[PDB]
Formats: structure tokens, sequence, C-alpha cells
């Protein structure tokens, strides 16, 4: 299957900071890559899907870019609500695979 | 609007069999692919199985092949996961998700049910 | 007529008469029961992003069909040689089809041992789709055609079609077709079937190569009376701008004025058969030229007709710009390069741009005292007034005709995999075994009968095509290139059977040997 | 098209009727999408394969297409301009050239 | 005024007749197939395409692998006809947000 | 008004055939210049005749006669201008057209 | 045949464009033909 | 006529001609005792 | 029919019965064989 | 004329039965004729 | 129309914006008949039919 | 029969002079065939007039 590698495993920043998360794919998965934000005790919530496109009802500070094997999740003007675990998932082929996850910390 | 509810979660001894049911009230249930996703405690979530919107086809992750059966009833708008020969590794929170049309991401997720496999 | 009389004879040969050649092929076929006499809805079973381009919806039918649409169906290798060495062009004229010596067999399997017997009262149904009312599957380069070698017995392929789909689901605009809802002729073992067909007028395939190139049409001894701009500066320095003009002549043939330009291009990625020269990455799908239709991406294959490679470089081929045939016995998936035969379109370099090159350069701005002249590469170029081009060549293994889609408009409808485009191509010929139910219950039941006698049929097919020829008139003094066999000793004769009785075709054979002036 | 009683200037979207050419998706590219991709270079041991988006594509041999549909409110005919050449003179707002 | 014209008082009438020149029938129908779906979904092609350019991860993994185009992958099959020309339009949504 | 560099050959529109580059001359029929600007001409887009007694090589501009296709501006694009503009993306709440 | 002078368009029997897992009045994946709904004869109108 | 000859063909279709429509159906049957 | 017409009615009827096959079933020890019986007949009449 | 062999029924252009304050493609109470929506020509289907 | 007069007409605007909108022509005293829309010739029921 | 390479469509010199009193020299005929660089190929044609 395809392996998804997410970097960095953990990150800490402050409100207003710019945060960037990188996801790498073992095989070409085209634009079918999703970013999910998850908070304890809740299901993962999709932020960005299909590489660049943003989910409706999600703040414009979340952005996504990349295609083929390399993708990046960008957060501008960080907020207290933003601190969570972030996953990159590939919906290109079965079995669908998720990234290890990036945890964000208050500073 | 779109609601997914998971039921049948609970503790069972290893080798035990459990059945999970997903209820969907918010959309046309027969137009969408449905998946089962589990998240082990302290781990990232993991894809278990999906089934076709008419139920003609289905896919399973290798670890669970032969021990799980995904099933779909379109008239009752319910998704069923059948678990047999349960293991300690299998215990996780099970999530029922709907795969987005065209994009294929999980637009909607159920609250989920915790399922525990314990020796005791 | 009768059980003990034969309803047809075996006709295989070619008749070369003047400007006409008539080929006749006879084969033996076997027809099974498909889908247990059922129509069945089918769709792609995959999920995810990858499925998107591969999504489909359609139906498989109990019917089979006859496909003679490859050239090696109608021509022996010697006849194909006799054609391509002596003629500048050819095209089909008439078609005659026969189906005869029908045998229906029943199979009773008991305790792992199967018995086969004649069922003399069973029928086989056949009809042609003369009104082009069914979806037309014969122009998709499919398997299941009559075998090139006359002694081989072949299985008849199952008919199926696709209709409109959204993902794997259908839409209200999607069509369903019952083939039982056509009138068809029913045949017991004494009956036979035939029909004749008339090809609509098509241009001669151009089975020749140009002995001139589009850019070399001038008289090499004479100047033009046209001028071109030779110098924009007197030399190095400031404020050296000038306009100088020269005559275009034998010394510089690149700047001469020309009346005609090469044809359209859609660039292909270039792949080498020397693998160390290729990039160390997977770029087969990702680096491929494609077109999108309703959200789905289709590979551009083979695409517009373009020269496969530049002169002197034969190790390169377009990524999906050529027709690739398998050698005999080649597997289905992930075979090596020596297992396949990559054809090339090197003959058409005279009028057509190279597949892996840009078409040319255009100006991207206005040069000025403050701005240098800028150019850009033209990666794809559509039709321009003054373009001339050649179509793709046809091969002994390749297709003959295609059906032109029924549309408001088309341009140069010649099909891109090669051959003759036709609004009314040779019709589809559908065949199935009539179901014979097993013994029903003795009390009435309204359900349809799902229990049948296992049964199959076999018989003979002959197809006859008249071909019109266009003879070579050339005044060329020196001898031509010809297609020929090689005298060197080998363990096998090419285009023959081996010691196990397997017929193979050593290499793909194109049509273009004789030359014509451009 | 405008609905009955629709003003001349800066009307809202519910005041107009936007027709669509969704029927011709079978043979025609989507208006808002690229036609496809082409190779922009030669891949080599030192260079990865590169593609680019085709934003506009003129006629190629082997293309088939549908014309625009006609409407009850729409035009019937157009006059083909008198010129040395034209291609597929069918008028672009629909109808018979 | 420099054309000849007929003058009509209240009792006069005017008429003329006109003959349309031959035009193609407007195609008032939609296609139940798509240009990319014309193949028989049950059968393979005898054509091959390039499936793999590398054996796997590593250095110097270049290879050429070829597969048959078939029902499993309909996107890579050889086709005789391609969709028509395009000139890209910008895409606007009726949902203004 | 021209740039101080040699751009005659380097800045010329061309087409390639079997590896060889040919100047595009005169090329497709296009209007030589916009209205009001007659001092400009296409680099190799016009027919250029010599005056009587003009030498063969590197003659000045007053020794030749540059014809123009200004009459065809009504239907044809100007030779030195772009044809037009196309959309290169999908505009969205996060992306300008 | 219908001779009517009605100006506005009639009610017609028609298929629905919305996507479905099956085409109505066709076979399913197991080859079973079904008739989705009963279809009457009365669509066109006449004056009383 | 004979064992090895067919005594009829398969006719299914509709013909719409003016004010007349002609339907033809062919089916395969099984008759028990 | 129903979209384009104000009325309809049947006129002529034509009926055919053909390609008759008579099968005999010999069942021995739980396994049944089916064969053609070429000399058997089927009776048909219409109640005119 | 349409020659098709399609088994299932076509999409047709039709009026909607639901009650409304006005008949579509008619006058209103002030005598104003309107055209509710644009109507295209493409309903019947053909094989590609 | 035009009090029986032919009159020369041209765009009244100035500036860069006018460029694409520039025109020159004539208005005439004459009128003309235009039946070139389909709803001229078809009722909604005929168009359906 | 258009069997020779056709050089008349290349805008060459050697045409009849525009002014009728001028005496003109007849140009020499020549043609090009397929070439790889300055070398020929087996597909190249030679014509004896």
């Amino acid at each position: 299957d395809i392996q998804m590698t997410q970097s960095p495993s953990s990150l800490s920043a402050s409100v207003g900071d710019r945060v960037t998360v990188t996801c790498r794919a073992s095989e070409f998965i085209s634009r079918y890559l999703n970013w999910y934000q998850q908070k304890p005790g809740k299901a993962p919530k999709v932020l960005i899907y299909a590489a660049s496109s943003l989910q409706s009802g999600v703040p414009s500070r979340f952005s996504g870019s990349g295609s083929g094997t390399d993708f990046t999740l960008t957060i501008s003007s960080l907020q207290p609500e933003d601190f969570a675990t972030y996953y990159c998932q590939q919906s290109y082929s079965t079995p669908y695979t998720f990234g290890q996850g990036t945890k964000l910390e208050i500073k | 609007e779109v609601q997914l509810v998971e039921s049948g979660g609970g503790l069972v001894q290893p080798g035990g069999s459990l059945r999970l049911s997903c209820a969907a009230s918010g959309f046309i249930f027969s137009n969408y692919w449905m998946s089962w996703v589990r998240q082990a405690p302290g781990k990232g979530p993991e894809w278990v199985a999906n089934i076709k919107q008419d139920g003609s086809a289905n896919h399973y992750v290798d670890s669970v092949k032969g021990r799980f059966t995904i099933s779909r009833d379109n008239a009752k708008n319910s998704l069923y996961l059948q678990m047999n020969s349960l293991r300690a590794e299998d215990t996780a929170v099970y999530y029922c998700a709907r795969e987005a049309y065209q994009d294929w991401n999980y637009d909607y997720w159920g609250q989920g049910t915790l399922v525990t496999v314990s020796s005791a | 007529d009768g059980v003990g009389s034969s309803s047809g004879n075996w006709h295989c040969d070619s008749q070369w008469l003047g400007d006409r050649v008539i080929t006749t092929s006879t084969r033996t076929w076997a027809l099974p029961t498909y889908n247990n006499h059922l129509y069945k809805q089918i769709s792609n079973s995959t999920s995810g992003g990858s499925s998107n381009d591969n999504a489909y919806f359609g139906y498989s039918t109990p019917w089979g069909y006859f496909d003679f649409n490859r050239f090696h169906c109608h021509f022996s290798p010697r006849d194909w040689q006799r054609l391509i060495n002596n003629n500048w062009g050819f095209r089909p004229k008439r078609l005659n089809f026969k189906l005869f010596n029908i045998q229906v067999k029943e199979v009773t399997d008991n305790n792992g041992v199967k018995t086969i017997a004649n069922n003399l009262t069973s029928t086989v149904q056949v009809f042609t789709d003369s009104d082009y009312q069914l979806p037309y599957v014969l122009g998709s380069a499919h398997e299941g055609c009559l075998p090139p070698f006359p002694a081989d017995v072949f299985m008849i392929p199952q008919y199926g079609y696709l209709t409109l789909n959204d993902g794997s689901q259908a839409v209200g605009r999607s069509s369903f077709y019952c083939l039982e809802y056509f009138p068809s002729q029913m045949l017991r073992t004494g009956n036979n079937f035939q029909f004749s067909y008339e090809f609509e007028n098509v241009p001669f395939h151009s089975s020749y190569a140009h002995s001139q190139s589009l850019d070399r049409l001038m008289n090499p001894l004479i100047d033009q009376y046209l001028y071109y701009l030779s110098k924009t500066i007197n030399g190095s320095g400031q404020n050296q701008q000038t306009l100088k003009f020269s005559v275009a002549g034998p010394s510089n043939m690149a700047v001469q004025g020309r009346n005609y330009i090469p044809g359209p291009s859609y660039r292909q990625q270039r792949v080498s058969t020397t693998v160390t020269q290729n990039n160390n990455s997977e770029f087969a799908w990702p680096g491929a030229s494609s077109w999108a239709l309703n959200g789905r991406n289709s590979l551009m294959n083979p695409g517009p007709a373009m020269a496969s490679h530049k002169e002197g470089e034969d190790r390169f081929f377009p990524l999906s710009g050529s027709l690739i045939f398998g050698k005999q016995g080649t597997g289905r998936d992930n075979v090596d390069a020596d297992k396949v035969m990559i054809t090339n379109e090197e003959e058409i370099k005279t009028t057509n741009p190279v597949a892996t090159e840009s078409y040319g350069q255009v100006a991207t701005n206005h040069q000025s005292a403050q701005a240098q002249a800028q150019t850009g590469w033209v990666q794809n170029q559509g039709i321009l007034p003054g373009m001339v081009w050649q179509d793709r060549d046809v091969y002994l293994q390749g297709p003959i005709w295609a059906k032109i889609p029924h549309t408001d408009g088309n341009f140069h409808p010649s099909p891109l995999m090669g051959g003759f485009g036709m609004k009314h191509p040779p019709p589809q010929i559908l065949i199935k075994n009539t179901p014979v139910p097993a013994d029903p219950p003795t009390a009435f039941n309204k359900d349809k009968l799902n229990s049948f006698i296992t049964q199959y049929s076999t018989g003979q097919v002959s197809v006859e095509i008249e071909w019109e020829l266009q003879k070579e008139n050339s005044k060329r003094w020196n001898p031509e290139i010809q297609y020929t066999s090689n005298y060197y000793k080998s363990n096998n004769v090419e285009f023959a059977v081996n010691t196990e009785g397997v017929y193979s075709e050593p290499r793909p054979i194109g049509t273009r040997y004789l030359t014509r002036n451009l």
C-alpha cells in the first residue's frame, strides 16, 4: 500500500504564529489528500480536502498546497482553537492511509 | 443535517464476535460509499473497511480480512460491521464515516462507539 | 436444409485481379453460453481517487459477436507484402459474410465426468445491427477477432456496452438495450446465414513515404525574390540599431518563404529503450499527456499522428504516442520491453512534427529599446490554414476501420489508431445460443426459469472483402526500399508455426515502403 | 435570458435565467477546465518529466463535438460572414448559419 | 432610399417568399454514451501501454514495464477520437460566498 | 525604437521539422499592424520585395519594399498581438481570477 | 392523435435525471428485470 | 419440415407507421405434463 | 404511446408457435438425463 | 424522427402537476405573458 | 424615426474604457421586421411537441 | 503527370521579366530529396530527366 509520512511529529507555537505541516507520499496519489483536525474525545474533522481546496465553514487561515507525492498544510495567524492533532490522509487508493499526526502545543 | 450514529460497542473477551450498526438520517444513503475507521487509544485513526453504495463491492484492510464483514441495508439506511475472532489489538474506538462524492474524503463522521477486547 | 448435408464450404485465398484484390478467410468458432442467459448490470468495483478516471456503468449481455476488424484476419503475410511493395494505396469496397455448418452441443456432467452429445433441434440466433442502433464496440481495438492463422479455432467474445455514468452510478439519461428486442434469424444445424455489405467511399490509405520534406521544396540552385531581415544591429556598442535585409537563397534555406507548414502537434513525453537514460522516478502516468472529459482524465493514446522520433534517434519513443503490440505468448501485466513490439511513425517526419518536440517558437512580447525580444515554446498547436499532414500508418496486426461518432461536427475523421473512419462501418454481427430450459416443475410457477441445459455451439465463419488498389506510377530511377525476408539461417521460419504448432508474428509490419514526391 | 419585467442594468441573479450546456459533456470539454496536459520537456537521468496545462486547444484531427443548443427564446439563424475562409460556420449563439 | 421599394396605401398589401439553403439538422438530442466510454467493458485491448518506469525505491531502478489496457483501467486505453476544442472560461458560482 | 541587440534570428517565430527549424515565413495571414501604427511590421510575417537594382545581401530598409496586410484587420488578428486571454484557474474565496 | 390547441405545455411521462444505483426498467446486477412503478395512460388533456 | 431446419425466426420490435403501431413479441416457453 | 396519443385500440392479431422441442427425462438413482425425443408430438388448438 | 431501440423510457420535457397561483406560459391577472424558464431542445438520446 | 433623417452616430465616451466600445455608423429613418427568435414561430406546446 | 519534384511554388527568380522588351536567361532546374545532415538515405530519390 501507500505510506504517508508527516513532519514534524510535534510542534509548538504561539497565537499569531505561522505553522507549516508537511506530508509525503510513497506513491503518486494525485490531488487526493485530506487534512483532518482532531481534538480529544471527538472525531477527526476535515479541514482541507483534494490538495488545495478548503472545507466550507472552516476559517480562511487554513491553507493547503501540493500535488503528486508532496503536500503541505499551512496555518496563518494561529488561534487558541487551532491547537489539536492534525492528520493527512490519502483517499487515492484502498487501504486509505493516514499520517502519523502532528500535535500542536500552547506557548 | 447529516447524522451518523454508531451502536453495539462494548467489552468482549478475545475470540468473541461483535456487530456494529450505523444509522444515517440526513442524506440519500444509497448514493454514498461508507467506511469503518478505528482509532486505537493513543494512536492515529485507521481505515477498516468500505462498502459500495449498492453493496455490490467492498474492501477490507489486510489485518482484518476474513474476520470482519461489512454490510449495507439501503432501505433501513443502516451500515453494519460484523466482527469475529476479536483480538487485543482490535480494541479501538470505531468510527462510521461517509466518503465524499468525487473527492473521496470523509466529509461526515459518526460519534463512534468504544469497543474493548479484554482477557478478563 | 438437413442434418446430414453441409451448408457451406471452406474458402480461404486471395485473388489479385488488376486494381482489385479479393481476400477470403474461413475460420472455425466456438460459442459458449454467457452470463447464464442473463443480462447483468456492471460497474467499476473500485473506490477512491484512482477510481475516478476508471469509473464506468453498463451491461453485459448473453450475446457474442464476430470481429474481423484486424488486417491479419484478411491478409496472409505474403499477401500483405504483395500489397505494400507494389501499391501506393488501398481501401475496402465490398464485404460478404457467411455463417454455416452450425453444430449445437449439449454437455451433461455427472460425477466429474462430462459427456458431449449433439442436440439436433437446438437453434443459434444471429442478427446484424444494420441500423446502427446498438452501441458500437468494434472500434476499440479489442481481442476476440478471427485468428491470423487459418488453422486456429477461436472463441467468440462476449458483447457488452457502457452507458452514461456518474462515478459507478447511472443517470436518468442512461440507456438499456435488450438485444432480444431485435428481429434475428434462428438456425438449426442445417441452416446457414449470410449478408453482404457495401463500404462507403473512403480515401485510399496512403501506403507510401515521402521522398521530400516539407521544408526542402525549393529549387536548390536559385534565389528567391523575397527578402528577410538579416541584421538588427551594426555591431557591438550603443545605439547600433539598423535594419538590414538579405535574399533567401541556397545558402540559407531556413529563412525562405514557404507556402505550407507542418501539421498539428500535442507534445508527448519522450522515453528511451535504454533505461539508464530515463529518469529514476515513476512518471508513466504522472508525466503522461492526457485529455479531460466531464472531470475524468483519459490518456492521450495514441493521439495525433506525429513522427515518433527525430532522425538518428530510434531509441526514443513517445510515452503513449505509439501503438504497442505484444509478441506471441506475452503475459497480460508488467511485461518487459522485449516482450512487446513498439511501432514507429518515422515515415511521416517529412510532413509531421516530431511527437516529443515542441512545434516551434512564438513571440511573447513586443521588443523595444527597453525590452529584449522574448520567445516561448509551443507545446501544442491546433490546425492552421496551410498545414499538411499524414495520417497514422496501418499494420498487419492493426485495426481496419472505426465508426465515426455521430456528432454535430468533426474534423479529419480518420481514426487515430489508424485505418478508415466510416459513418456506416461494417455492422455488428451478434450471436447467441437459444436457451433450452431443463424440465420444469409439474405445478405452475410464475418465476422465470433459471434451470437450463448446458450447451454450446460451433461452426464456420467465412468473410470476403474486395479491396481497391492504387498502383505506383513513379519515375524514380534508383530502386525502392521493399519489405523483405532475411536470408540468414534461423531455427524458425518467420510467420510460421514452431515445433509445438504455435503461429507467431515476429514483428509488426507497416504499409509505407514506396515513395512519392511531396 | 431575463425574466419578464427584469430591468436593464445590475439586476440580481434571480432576475435572469442562465442556460446550461450540460448535455454536451459526452463529447465536449468542460468550459471551466483545462483541456488536458502536455509534456513540456524531455525527461532524463538529470531531469524529471514535466507537464503543463492546456488552457486553450484548437482543432485537432480526430476531434468530435456538439454545437450549442437552441432555445425557445433563442435565435434561429445567423448570416455567415463573407470571407475567404471559415470553419464549422455554425453560429456560436446557436442556430443555423 | 436608393433601393427600389414598394409603396403601399391602405388597400395595398405586400408579400414575398424565401427558400432556406440547405443546412444540417440541428441535433436536438443528448448522447447516452461518452467519448471516453466507447469500449466493450468485457474485453481487453490487444494494445499495450507503459505501466512502470521503475522497479521500486532506490537508485538506478529504471525499467520499462508494459500492461494490457482492459476493463480494469479504461483511462489508458487507445481511442480513435478525442474531445473537441476548448477556450477556457472563468468559473463563477451562484453561491456568492 | 527597436532594441539594441541582434534578435532577427533569435527572436523569430519558427517551426521545427525532423529536428530542423524553419522560420515562420510569411506564416498565417494576419493584420500587419494595428490601426494608426504603420511603422511596425511583423518580423518575418510580411512579403518583402526588392527595388530595382537592390543588392543581394544586407541592404538597407529603403532598398526594399515591405508589403502590409492592413486590409484584413476586420476579420484577422494582428500579427504582433496576442489572440486574447483565457482563464488559467478557478477563482475562489481564497484565489483571485 | 392529439389535435389540441392548448398553448401551455402538457404533462408528460418521463424518466428522472437523478443518479441511481439502477436504471429504471432494466436489469440489476443479478439479471433481474423489474418494473419500478405502474404506468397509466392519461397525460395529455382534452376539453370536457 | 425437418429435424435440422428451423421453423421460425425471432421477431421482436415495434413499427410506428402513421396512425398505426405494430408490436411483435417473441418468447421462449416450457410446457410440462 | 401515452405522450403522443389521445387514444388507441387493437386491430389485428397474429400468433405463431414454432421451433418445437420435446424432451424426455429418464431419472435413474437420483441423477436425471435429458434427451431429445424426435418422434413425439405436441397438440395445439384455438377455441375459435 | 427518433428511431431508437432504447428499452427504458426517455427523459421528456414536461409541466409539473403541483398547484400554483399561475399557469406557466400563460398570462397573469394583469394580462402579462411570461416565459417561466428557458427551454432547450435536447431530451431524447442517441448512441455516440 | 429620426424625423425622416439619416444621422451619423459614434460613441460619445472618452478615455481608455471607450477604446473597446468605440464605434462609427449611421441611424436611418427606416424600421425592420425581425422574426429570428423561435418563440416567434412556436408555442410552448408546439416546442414541446 | 507531376512525376518530378515541383519547384515552381517556392517564389524563385528566373520568371519572365515584367517588361516585354527584356531578354531573360532561363534558370537551371534542380531538386532536393531526403537528407540526414548532408548525407542521403535509402529513401532518397534520384531523377533522370
